[PDB]
């Protein structure tokens, strides 16, 4: 079904971005 | 609708930052200047007199003497006179 | 002899709900820069239970 | 074929403020403590400056302000300005 499949794929593309933003301000990173 | 896939929990998500951060929300230091040397001023303190020109009134809580902002300043000729009568300039 | 006679007005500008501390010094023993004036003043009165 | 998944965004820019949709918003300065409480303008610059840093300015109009100095010195002058007016004493 559409709006199952499309509401998954943005909750997951939440905690993937909130790692990515963690992780790119810690050291060496751009800062977020 | 009925179920809800994708439960996503957080964990240690949000434990990297530290784990005393969780229970108290830490406290914001101020900028370092150079100017300034190594006086390391805080937001609680303030022992010099400021300008009050488009600025907030600060607030006071307990003790801890404190500066100013100067409204008006002004230097006037001294004139003489007492609470009486006794006016002796000899 | 009579000399120049001055009327004057103080302000009349009163500040509702600020706190403010007046001060006239002669400022002859002070050197020629500025002085500093700090306060040692209690806190706030509070709602206290 | 297809072009799916236009995902409209005009909801998403008003997040930020309306008014900012129409006009960039000027831009605003920080504080320094050191400079007391006084508020930096960015377009006016009162003080002279040192010629170094300070990148060469622009002006267009008014605005009695300073400059960024490139050779100061201070010597000895002469007694007359000019003609044959020299008296001394």
């Amino acid at each position: 079904i559409g709006p199952a499949a499309l509401k998954a794929v943005y909750d997951m593309a939440r905690k993937g971005a909130r790692d990515e933003i963690q992780t790119q301000m810690r050291d060496g990173g751009l800062f977020s | 609708g009925g179920m809800t896939g994708v439960l996503f929990s957080l964990g240690a998500s949000m434990v990297l930052g530290g784990v005393a951060q969780m229970l108290a929300p830490k406290a914001r230091t101020p900028r370092i200047q150079t100017t300034d040397n190594g006086k390391q001023n805080t937001y609680f303190s303030s022992l010099d007199n400021m300008v009050a020109q488009g600025n907030v009134l600060p607030v006071l809580y307990g003790e801890m003497r404190v500066g100013s902002r100067v409204v008006s300043q002004e230097i006037s000729t001294a004139d003489e006179g007492d609470g009486g009568q006794v006016v002796v300039i000899g | 002899l009579w000399s120049s006679y001055t009327e004057i007005i103080d302000v009349k500008q009163c500040y509702p709900n600020t706190a403010l501390v007046g001060v006239q010094v002669d400022s002859e023993q002070f050197g020629s820069q500025q002085v500093s004036r700090n306060y040692h003043l209690r806190g706030r009165i509070l709602q206290v239970p």
